[PDB]
RNA sequence: GGCCGGGAACUCAAAGGAGACUGCCAGUGAUAAACUGGAGGAAGGUGGGGAUGACGUCAAGUCAUCAUGGCCCUUACGACCAGGGCUACACACGUGCUACAAUGGCGCAUACAAAGAGAAGCGACCUCGCGAGAGCAAGCGGACCUCAUAAAGUGCGUCGUAGUCCGGAUUGGAGUCUGCAACUCGACUCCAUGAAGUCGGAAUCGCUAGUAAUCGUGGAUCAGAAUGCCACGGUGAAUACGU
RNA sequence: UCGGGCUCAUAACCCGA
RNA sequence: AUGUUU
């Protein structure tokens, strides 16, 4: 989140969700990249962030942008 | 220490007299406010396991990740031990 | 343990002479702000003026003799049981445990300004009362109730 | 009336007074003084309706006391409606901000039972 | 002029250095600042000494660096090599510039 | 004529100006109680001027440097006493005995490693 | 304007020394040692602080610094990469930091130290920014410049013993930067919020003097995260019969 | 009963709930 | 009081 001008991003994805979005969809994108900002062009799209073990598909809202698939996952365990 | 992580770690030195020993800039001029673009910044995916905040240090004459002294290179152990004998000019046990 | 010593004095009073005196400045002082204790030990004198009259030097010393001690007692081991044998204390010692004991209650006034919690207890005495001249005779109660010690 | 709404905390120096106005701290307090010439200072008696009346037209302007503990109050429900760490610790009564969950933590999740 | 900056670990390579290092130019005299004590850059240095735990033991060290100045004045071209050329030195520093 | 006075202890070092004539003092660009004046009894310069007068008898003129405040002027102190001698040089007998040739020995202590103030160390319930 | 020349007087710097040794005076004391006072001296009776840790004990600790007897793994207990974790929590303990406040808080102006730091470094100056800081760019490899603008303290405005003009946790929104990269897990700033807490049971620790106590300063490690450690000075006590 | 302290450690003892 | 644990 934190990015001063200019947030933060891994071309891997880039690479990989839009390369996907053009033709219409398909199976889950499993990504990887917890440390990314969500893109406000991956709207609702079917993903899924790994989380150490596996990844948990989620979707983003016209709320949330500075944040990263990380937030939305998570990583640890308790209770 | 371990020979298997020393060179491990070698890696990450050589790639730092390479990438970064100038083209390091080659992308930073691109980076900061000197318009200005982002496909650099986006293509950005040169420096992996290279990076110029990613190597340690470890005693010069063991290896141990821990205990350095920049003026020097060894670690406590090492660094004391050899001043004991004199391999390390002026170095006499301080005691104001 | 098996050595003696003398006496650590200093700088007395900063003008109307005292050394003694000091032990007021120091006893109080706190955190080694001597620089401030002066500005405590001697505005309260210049308070009690109005309030008494006769020269402060004296104002002091008078009530204060109603709140120095002359006689305490010091807890003794004997066959499992500890004594509480009595003991008439001298006087270098005797105008020490007033001071520290008048200087206390002074700050246990809980009201504003130490100036004022200082000089109340410095003519409390005299008038009797407060905690400071409690103590003097609080002390004389433990004291030869115990007579059948010493 | 209420100085920018409920509570009038009058007969204290302007700033120090002002900042018993939830939603506003030593700086927007003085600042806003300026802008109507009252005195940081000095009790408001010798204030008058002019020195009062008139600090609500700008106070009005930002969002204060009423809406603005229920702007928080809603920003922390925003923070949860979503399974993302910082708006599910936000739930648990656990800290979500950087602190340690084994020692000193009498603060997010009130007092131990001993 | 020339300056001529000091720094060694001890004073054998000062004491019967700087000394030479007077005399040297001027062999019977000469202008030259002179030769100057100034102070002493020390880096204390401290270390733990036994291995895993025990941190409350440690052994400090100092590399006592001494310096002189000294710094010619009149570059007397008869004398210049006089010094220069005569840089022998058991291994010391002595920077030179202006 | 131009004495010269030490006045060097406790981290601090002056230089006490004893002149000929004129009691009066000027250290660092301003006088006694123009400086450290006013926050301690540093008026304990004129201390050892208690023995034999001063004013139109000689000069306390001085300027300290370096140190704390109660070091600076405490140092002039020890120094002024000695700084009589050009005067008298068998009058020094005359301000030991109240504490001044004698330089202050008392200095800061080597805070030791180990120790959270060279003295005091840390505490050991579980001891 | 130590700003010019200039002067080498002064502090200072720092290599070589001078010095303290029951050495001298008296008493005591076996007219022994030694002790107790004295003089002289900056310094007295191992001057103060360092370093230095006997033969050994706890089969005390460290095969994880490293070395090494044996033993063990050998498409692996070997090896490389990405993400996660060591930064969990329903609790308990140890060492710490900050307050609970007027010997105080905040606003003004102001008074003064010591020791260290530094070329992928310290980075002045001036511009913009509330601000972190960003831009420009000199100087110093350094008794030459930058770190460096000590803090307590001092004199005024004040506030009046209120959980406050105390205290600062917590949290929300917005930002800066160090870095591929700061959700997981970073330091700082801005505004808003303002915690518990009013001096702490049984019990328990430290400290004999420039010590305790308090107030600041620097270093190391180090891209970027010190309430820790190491070191420096400012100021600056009480008390000590006695075992 | 539990949580803390006391001891080298238990119980006991002391504190708190 | 005990410790192979009042
Ligand atoms: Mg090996
Ligand atoms: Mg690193
Ligand atoms: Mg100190
Ligand atoms: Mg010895
Ligand atoms: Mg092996
Ligand atoms: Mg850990
Ligand atoms: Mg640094
Ligand atoms: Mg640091
Ligand atoms: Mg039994
Ligand atoms: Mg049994």
């Amino acid at each position: 989140r934190s990015l001063k001008k200019g947030p933060f991003i891994d071309l891997h994805l880039l690479k990989k969700v839009e390369k996907a979005v053009e033709s219409g969809d398909k199976k889950p994108l499993r990504t990887w990249s917890r440390r990314s900002t969500i893109f406000p062009n991956m709207i609702g799209l079917t993903i899924a962030v790994h989380n150490g073990r596996q990844h948990v598909p989620v979707f983003v809202t016209d709320e949330m942008v500075g944040h990263k698939l990380g937030e939305f996952a998570p990583t640890r365990t308790y209770r | 220490a371990k020979q298997s992580m020393k060179a491990r770690e070698v890696k990450r030195v050589a790639l730092a007299d390479k990438y970064f020993a100038k083209r390091a800039e080659l992308k930073a001029i691109i980076s900061d406010v000197n318009a200005r673009w982002n496909a650099v910044l986006k293509l950005q995916t040169l420096p992996r396991d290279s990076s110029p905040s990613r190597q340690r240090n470890r005693c010069r004459q063991t290896g141990r990740p821990h205990g350095f002294l920049r003026k020097f290179g060894l670690s406590r152990i090492k660094v004391r031990e050899a001043a004991m004998r004199g391999e390390i000019p002026g170095l006499k046990k301080a005691s104001w | 343990r098996r050595r003696v010593i003398g006496q650590r004095k200093i700088l007395p009073d900063p003008k109307f002479g005292s050394e003694l005196l000091a032990k007021f400045v120091n006893i109080l002082m706190v955190d080694g702000k001597k620089s401030t204790a002066e500005s405590i030990v001697y505005s309260a004198l210049e308070t009690l003026a109005q309030r008494s009259g006769k020269s402060e030097l004296e104002a002091f010393e008078v009530a204060l003799e109603n709140v120095r001690p002359t006689v305490e007692v010091k807890s003794r081991r004997v066959g499992g049981s500890t004594y509480q044998v009595p003991v008439e204390v001298r006087p270098v010692r005797r105008n020490a445990l007033a001071m520290r004991w008048i200087v206390e209650a002074a700050r246990k006034r809980g009201d504003k300004s130490m100036a004022l919690r200082l000089a109340n207890e410095l003519s409390d005495a005299a008038e009797n009362k407060g905690t400071a001249v409690k103590k003097r005779e609080d002390v004389h109660r433990m004291a030869e109730a115990n007579k059948a010690f010493a | 009336a209420r100085i920018a709404g409920i509570n009038i905390p009058d007969h204290k120096h302007a700033v120090i007074a002002l900042t018993s106005i939830y939603g506003v701290g030593k700086t927007r307090s003085k600042a806003i003084l300026a802008a109507a010439g009252i005195a940081e200072d000095v009790k408001i008696s010798e204030l008058s309706e002019g020195q009062i009346d008139t600090l609500r037209d700008e106070v009005a302007k930002f969002v204060v006391e009423g809406d603005l503990r229920r702007e928080i109050s809603m920003s922390i429900k925003r923070l949860m409606d979503l399974g993302c760490y910082r708006g599910l610790r936000h739930r648990r009564g656990l800290p979500v901000r950087g602190q340690r969950t084994k020692t000193n933590a009498r603060t997010r999740k009130g007092p131990r039972k001993p | 002029r020339i300056r001529i900056r000091l720094k060694a670990f001890d004073h054998r390579l000062i004491d019967q250095a700087t000394a030479e290092i007077v005399e040297t130019a001027k062999r019977t005299g000469a202008q030259v600042r002179g030769p100057i004590p100034l102070p002493t850059r020390k880096e204390r240095f401290t270390v733990l000494i036994s291995p895993h735990v025990n941190k409350d033991a440690r052994d400090q060290y100092e590399i006592r660096t001494h310096l002189r100045l000294v710094d010619i004045v009149e570059p007397t071209e008869k004398t210049v090599d006089a010094l220069m050329r005569l840089d022998l030195a058991a291994g010391v520093d002595v920077q030179i510039s202006l | 004529n131009q004495y010269y006075g030490t006045g060097r202890r406790k981290s601090s070092a002056a230089r006490v100006f004893i002149k000929p004539g004129n009691g009066k003092i000027v250290i660092n660009q301003r006088s006694l109680e123009q400086y450290f004046g006013r926050e301690t009894a540093r008026m304990v310069v004129r201390q050892p001027l208690e023995l034999v007068d001063m004013v139109e008898k000689l000069d306390l003129y001085i300027t300290v440097k370096g140190g704390g405040i109660s070091g600076q002027a405490g140092a002039i102190r020890h120094g002024i006493t000695r700084a009589l001698m050009e005067y008298d040089e068998s009058l020094r007998s005359e301000l030991r005995k109240a504490g001044f040739v004698t330089r202050d020995a008392r200095q800061v202590e080597r805070k030791k490693v180990g120790l959270r103030k060279a003295r005091r160390r840390p505490q050991f319930s579980k001891r």
